[PDB]
């Protein structure tokens, strides 16, 4: 046991006698109503450790009694965690009874070794036509999701959960790092009304970890570790192809530079911590493709003060492999999903990774979508008919391409009434290889709006008139 | 009978003896006492000195304890006796506070009499979780034609009023208190609203002018005002935001509705920074401590929309934030922006160009969206929001434009006349049924021939007409909630009858 | 507004006389001090039996 | 490292670190009363103008101030562990704070039989029957089998009452019952 | 109770007592000097050791001088006899005319009045300046602020309101000068004898003066403003008259506390001020109020450091002021004097229920045509003046006549100008500006309104320029 000597804010100091616990352990205060977990961070000498709290600190008397677990924070893990909501210490917070499982795991765990990594790049297919063609997803890589509210982001989250559990058979974890309570309640009920979570049986496809915004600054930084332990169970024990959602990554960085300033350390550049490059290192290197399975991560990125070279969105950018941006100017055009095709980049887009068939198809799409972007200004200012006859087809074809990128989702079958289509990879490359050559140009525009493959396009030209 | 009530109190007084857990004072200076002793004090526990001041112990150190002082330190000498009370800070709460002026600790400063509240409540409670909440659907009516049209507020949303000095941030939050009089004297129990106003570091003469403004409009019988002024001590401007949510959570816990206004939150982060750097805590950016995000987050997360199994209550929070030179990328203007839902951005340039209230609708958002508007207001303002947004694209062609297309001349013609509908005098809050009629007169096309200077005179003439001569139409949009096909034709000949003979 | 305002003027002037007049009356009651010690300890005899 | 016994007071400072490290070595080997009789005589043999000089004088050396003290503590009475304590105080330059270590040790050894005495501050000293009655009710309050000590102070600013402290308890029956007449005003 | 001095570092002297500890904010008399040196207690440090701040210099202090105690804070003399006298921080007279002989002594440290001792009524106090009375009217019993940088006219504009307002006023007047040039406290003692406000021969003077200037130690530039509003609290409370109060400068109250701070043991805040910045400012500015026992008009000059109103010392005084008059160097370098910014000055009584509906629609009619003139200058920089239309060649020429008509020749600035002193009444200021806006003076050049009084002299000056062609 130990005793509390000093209570200053959200920093408690504990005095032990014999069993001095190492760093990154977890203590537990005796005599209080709810669990208050302290995490050891420094050995201060004369048998005294420096702990950061994880809940409210008031009501603590100098000289109480504090036990020791002898291990780090251990959470309930398993396959029966699918469809539940937990905080950073594994407790359930939806009043549906205690989670019961066989084994536990610790959140502070080392990276995989050098002889276990994958030696080759490999594309993850998710079914969407705009994602898997122009900005494809590597297996194990980190993905950055630009865009916020009012663009249609929370549908794209709920649909990538559904398609990987269909074409690949791998579940997902959602980790809310310092997220609002009002917006972390609507995502609970939006997933219920779309089937990906289920209150009646064991066909759920996600596990929710919610460390909300009104919690102490030590408890908002470990949530992205608790929500990575669960994602490591479905790779190390079963060998699935897991996904991982963090929303967002800036509230993991910013919650780090408030523990490192409550602990009395000199700040680095503009206000961050000295250790900005290892806390991003000792988290995002556990997200990798081992020999058993993989973990892929889609992360939301908020840039402060529109500065792309601020050290919080500059440390993160060295880890990403592909970025997709949700433009609001395509949402007022009618296209869903509202993914910009020109301002998305991929690192694995390469003739020696995805082959030459994927390459020269997806290269020509972004070139033709630039010529319509340059010719749309002469038409708006000067007029229409002055341009050549070779340019009138590029105006007509690029309005066929940017509507063939639309696709009806399976998560929206109740509302918009259409059928949700999941397109494999070999249909999307075959489709755009024919639109470029003028092979299906005589058909009108609305045959291409909101279809599946290229086969269902010509079956919709017959119903017009 | 003045002698009898004084003799009554002193026999009714309690003169009983007790024990204590005292401890002497080591070094008093600048409002931070160091006390040796007090071996069984909890964190953030209220103690009280020998003179009569009270103190809240923030630092529990090994050999001493750091206790801030609720007063002035000229009455604290080295070698005093610091007794223990044995309880965390608690405020009186209830129905009896309605129509009173209180300080940060629940005492009465208006001199009417002491509070008769029988209940008591802590200030350090937690928010409700994810399960007892439900999505926001009911409207909170402000009474400003630009707020309810383009940036609405639901009953449980947090909306930030951000802007510079002297641009009507206090005046937007002072007619929202006045506008809820029309429901607060009626019969419908689930449409009443209760308002609380917290003044953090203003001079005493300004608060004495604002109570008289709310006494004149008969709006101090359902309002409480919590005043921690500039002269009062540095920790009393720290408790006073948390001493108002504890009075706005008694109405949320008991099935009622509420409203709270923090005026302003940028003077709480300053009164807390002084307490930190005198207790020797590690500084950070702009000498703020490491937990100023944790100071504002656990105050705004207490605003919630409860569900029917817990009562159906609500709490709505409007914080005011003063920027400096319009830079919202500072430390505290970026903490409170990322916590709340949407902002109302009042500029100073539009205030002198004639646009009053000077709400910029280019930068103002609300992320509950259109799900907090009534069915009548939603139908007309959905096109107005699209019409105004097409005008702001082409506002830079107005200074030299006559050689443009007739669509572009039309887009300028509707944008100027929709702007004149949005201007509004001070202390005149309208009704939603009168608001939807004025917008319906403009968005349809019934004003593109009237001269742009006459749009204000036409509106004050038209509103006084339909109150007296068409009262039975503004009871079939108030009670219906939506605007049907029968009322669409009935409103159609009304604005055609008035526009025909108007200029006289 | 005249009958209730002027009542508060002598409500404060009532206590303004007494609290300066108590200390000049109890300063010579040293014969009351010999019972003030003898009544204090019997409450302490009542008090030390509470924890014991 | 090895463990060390905790004192029942646990004071802090640069003088409490030396009164604890001696209490963790003299509670071992059962020598807590031999050091106390030695320490109340080393306080006498330091404050002589031959020896109080050239210990605070900074211009001698460190080592020759040890040798002028390593034989002074060796010849007269002492060769316990406490001779290393004076040898350690002179190495660390902390020879000035030697009354601070000694005065801390007496109260740390007091609490092994002591009671943290009282304070009755009312008036002129009264008769014997009032003193023996308070000394025989406060004996009923300690409940620890220890013969309580007490001090009496004279303070005439309290009107007719008395304040009593028992350790850290502080009952109160004084002129603050006149300050409780704000209920006639604040109501 | 005597005590000794144990440390001297700068202006912060440490004093160790033995038996009686004086409380915070007292006065300690250093025995052993030929002059009087008073120490003010600021902190406690334990083991009977206080830490003080010195009112005079600290040269010639030695460790061991026996220091007495007063038992009370700095009690200056106060009464009717202090009128027409200059006095020190501790109450000594420095006019060299003898001792101030009065009966009442009053400490400078006292509380603020409560919430039910405030007054609520508003008025309008007319001055005679055209920019002030039109767009930002002042008020009786209201706190007024004069902003602006260095060298734009804060001391002259506060010298103008002693010229107009203080001789037509019934009651008394107090001038506290805090941290400014010692020359300018002699051009006030010699511009108030020749106007008969200070009288050196009998008992009919109407002005007191309190001076602590910029040669004093920094513990003495932070207790002079508390000594100014202690004499001005006697007239409002113990008597019933209407008092004025002029304070220049008040930025040197904040700055003089940011110098003794780091030796008292405090971590600095933002750009270099003390951590207790907005508390001791708000402890002085809550005694300058209108209560139910009197009324204090107060004009204050506020230095803005290097033209930045976002500095933490000027940008926290805004909460304590009713009428702000922001001066500007971008107007003063045009020749428009007084350089008052019209689009940055406010008041709490610009209200059509208080100033009437005719004054209100004239004030906003001036600011709307000046702000619309600002957005037109961005076009002339690329296009030019002549390529504009004929409709906005008129709103420029109406705006330029409104800029120049606001400039008025002051009275106390005769030695700068040579021009005469004008004083336009309130009813004429509105009627002058209705006629430039409506277009009744479109036949005159711009120069006919520069440095004139009422609108009558704008056409008399127009013809006199014509004949010299
Ligand atoms: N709708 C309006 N139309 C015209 N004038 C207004 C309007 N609203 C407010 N004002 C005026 O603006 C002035 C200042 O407004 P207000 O005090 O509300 O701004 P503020 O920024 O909240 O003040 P502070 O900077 O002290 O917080 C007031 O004198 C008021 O008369
Ligand atoms: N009536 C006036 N109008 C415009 N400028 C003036 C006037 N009187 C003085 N000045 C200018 O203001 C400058 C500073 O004057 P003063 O008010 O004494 O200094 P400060 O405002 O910096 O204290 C002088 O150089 C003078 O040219
Ligand atoms: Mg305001
Ligand atoms: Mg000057």
């Amino acid at each position: 046991t130990g005793r509390i000597v000093a209570v200053i804010g959200a920093v408690v100091d504990v005095q032990f006698d014999e069993g001095l616990p190492p760093i990154l352990n977890a203590l537990e205060v005796q005599g209080r109503e709810t669990r208050l977990v302290l995490e050891v961070a420094q050995h201060l000498g004369e048998s005294t450790v420096r702990t950061i709290a994880m809940d409210g600190t008031e009501g603590l008397v100098r000289g109480q009694k504090v036990l020791d677990s002898g291990a780090p924070i251990k959470i309930p893990v398993g396959p029966e965690t699918l469809g539940r909501i937990m905080n950073v210490i594994g407790e359930p917070i939806d009043e549906r009874g205690p989670i019961k499982t066989k084994q536990f795991a610790a959140i502070h765990a080392e990276a995989p070794e050098f002889m276990e990594m994958s030696v080759e790049q490999e594309i993850l297919v998710t079914g969407i036509k705009v994602v898997d063609l122009l900005a494809p997803y590597a297996k194990g890589g980190k993905i950055g999701l630009f865009g916020g509210a009012g663009v249609g982001k929370t549908v794209l989250i709920m649909e990538l959960i559904n398609n990987v559990a269909k074409a690949h058979g791998g579940y997902s974890v959602f980790a809310g790092v310092g997220e609002r309570t009002r917006e972390g309640n609507d995502l609970y009920h939006e997933m219920i009304e779309s089937g990906v979570i289920n209150l009646k049986d064991a066909t759920s496809k996600v596990a929710l970890v919610y460390g909300q915004m009104n919690e102490p600054p030590g408890a908002r930084a470990r949530v992205a570790l608790t929500g990575l332990t669960v994602a490591e169970y479905f790779r190390d024990q079963e060998g699935q192809d897991v996904l991982l959602f963090i929303d967002n990554i800036f509230r993991f960085t910013q919650a780090g530079s408030e523990v490192s300033a409550l602990l009395g350390r000199i700040p680095s550049a503009v206000g961050y911590q000295p250790t900005l490059a290892t806390d991003m290192g000792t988290m995002q290197e556990r997200i990798t493709t081992t020999k058993k399975g993989s973990i892929t991560s889609v992360q939301a990125i908020y840039v402060p003060a529109d500065d792309l070279t601020d050290p919080a969105p500059a440390t993160t950018f060295a880890h990403l492999d592909a970025t997709t941006v949700l433009s609001r100017a395509i949402a007022e055009l009618g296209i869903y999903p509202a993914v910009d095709p020109l301002d998305s980049t991929s690192r694995i887009m390469d003739p020696n990774i995805v082959g030459s068939e994927h390459y020269d198809v997806a290269r020509g799409v972004q070139k033709i979508l630039q010529d319509y972007k340059s010719l749309q200004d002469i038409i708006a200012i000067l007029g229409m008919d002055e341009l050549s006859e070779e340019d009138k087809l590029t105006v007509s074809r690029a309005r066929k391409i940017q509507r063939f990128l639309s696709q009806p989702f399976q998560v929206a079958e109740v509302f918009t009434g259409h059928l949700g289509k999941l397109v494999p990879l070999k249909e999307t490359i075959k489709g755009f290889q024919q639109i470029l050559a003028g092979e299906y140009d005589h058909l009108p525009e609305q045959a291409f709006y909101m279809v599946g493959p290229i086969e269902e396009a010509v079956a919709k030209a017959d119903k017009l008139a | 009978e003045v002698s009898s009530i004084l003799e009554e109190r002193i026999l009714g007084a309690d003169t009983s003896v007790d024990l204590e857990e005292t401890g002497r004072v080591l070094s008093i200076g600048d409002g931070i006492a160091r006390v040796h002793g007090l071996r069984n004090v909890q964190a953030e526990e209220m103690v009280e000195f020998s003179s009569g001041l009270k103190g809240m112990s923030l630092n529990l150190e090994p050999d001493n304890v750091g206790v801030v002082v609720f007063g002035n330190d000229k009455l604290i000498k080295e070698g005093d006796i610091v007794k223990r009370t044995g309880a965390i800070v608690d405020v009186p709460v209830g129905e009896e506070l309605l129509g009173r002026v209180v300080d940060a600790l629940g005492n009465a400063i208006d001199g009417k009499g002491p509070i008769g509240s029988k209940t008591r409540r802590r200030v350090g409670l937690k928010a409700p979780g994810i399960i007892p909440r439900i999505s926001v659907r009911e409207p909170m009516q402000t009474g400003i034609k630009a707020v309810d049209s383009l940036v609405p507020i639901g009953r449980g949303q947090r909306e930030l009023i951000i802007g510079d000095r002297q641009t009507g941030k206090t005046s937007i939050a002072i007619d929202t208190i006045i506008n809820q009089k029309r429901f607060n004297d009626g019969t419908d129990e689930k449409k009443k609203l209760y308002c609380i106003y917290v003044a953090i570091g203003q001079k005493r003469s300004t608060v004495a002018q604002l109570v008289k403004r709310l006494t004149d409009a008969d709006a101090m019988k359902y309002t409480i005002v919590v005043s921690a002024t500039a002269s009062d001590a540095a920790p009393l401007q720290y408790l006073a935001p948390y001493s108002g949510c504890s009075m706005g959570e008694y109405f949320r816990d008991n099935g009622k509705h509420a409203l709270i206004i923090y005026d302003d939150l940028s003077k709480q982060a300053v009164a807390y920074r002084q307490m930190s750097l005198l207790l020797r805590r590690p500084p950070g950016r702009e000498a703020y401590p490491g937990d100023v995000f944790y100071l504002h987050s656990r105050l705004l997360e207490r605003a919630a929309k409860m569900n029917d199994a817990f009562g159906g209550g609500s709490l709505t929070a409007l914080p005011v934030i003063e920027t400096q030179a319009g830079d919202v990328s500072a430390y505290i203007p970026t903490n409170v922006i990322s916590i709340t839902d949407g902002q109302i951005f009042l500029e100073t340039e539009l205030f002198y160009k004639g646009i009053r209230p000077a709400i910029n609708v280019g930068l103002s958002v609300s992320r509950v969206g259109s799900a907090a508007q009534t069915r009548a207001m939603k139908q007309v303002a959905g096109t107005m929001k699209l019409e105004l947004a097409q005008y702001r694209e082409v506002a830079a062609f107005a200074q030299f434009g006559s050689d443009l297309d007739a669509a572009t001349q039309q887009l300028l013609s509707r944008g100027v006349r929709l702007t004149e509908l949005l201007k509004q005098g001070q202390y005149a809050p309208m009704a939603i049924e009168e608001q939807v009629a004025v917008i319906y007169a403009g968005v349809r096309g019934y004003l593109d021939k009237l001269e742009p200077s006459k749009i204000t005179k036409f509106e004050n003439a038209f509103l006084s007409h339909v109150i007296s001569q068409h009262q039975a139409l503004l009871g079939k949009i108030r009670a219906d909630g939506k605007i049907s096909e029968e009322t669409d034709a009935k409103l159609k000949e009304i604005v055609t009858n008035f526009l025909a003979g108007f200029e006289a | 507004s005249v009958q209730n305002m002027m009542r508060q003027k002598e409500q404060e002037h009532m206590i303004r006389w007494v609290e300066k007049h108590v200390v000049q009356s109890i300063s010579a009651q040293q014969e009351k001090e010999t019972i003030a010690k003898c009544i204090a300890d019997l409450k302490l005899l009542a008090k030390k039996a509470q924890a014991q | 490292f090895a463990k060390l016994v905790r004192p029942p007071v646990q004071i802090y400072g640069i003088e409490g670190r030396y009164a604890t490290a001696l209490y963790s070595a003299a509670s071992k080997q059962n020598k807590l009363e031999q050091v106390e009789k030695e320490l109340l005589r080393v306080a006498q043999i330091l404050k002589e103008p031959k020896v109080a000089a050239s210990i605070m004088n900074p211009y001698v050396k460190r080592s020759v101030k040890v040798k002028s003290l390593s034989d002074m503590t060796a010849k007269e009475k002492f060769s316990p562990l406490t001779s290393n304590l004076i040898n350690l105080l002179a190495e660390n330059g902390r020879l000035s704070s030697t009354p601070g270590v000694i005065s801390a040790f007496s109260t740390m050894m007091s609490v092994h039989r002591g009671e943290v005495p009282c304070s009755v501050t009312t008036a002129s000293p009264l008769d014997e029957a009032t003193l023996t009655e308070l000394k025989t009710v406060l004996k009923s309050f300690l409940s620890k089998g220890q013969i309580l000590k007490l001090e009496v102070k004279v303070d005439p600013s309290i009107m007719g009452g008395m304040i009593v402290r028992i350790g850290e308890k502080y009952v109160d029956m004084s002129a603050k019952t006149k300050i409780q007449k704000l209920s006639r005003a604040m109501r």
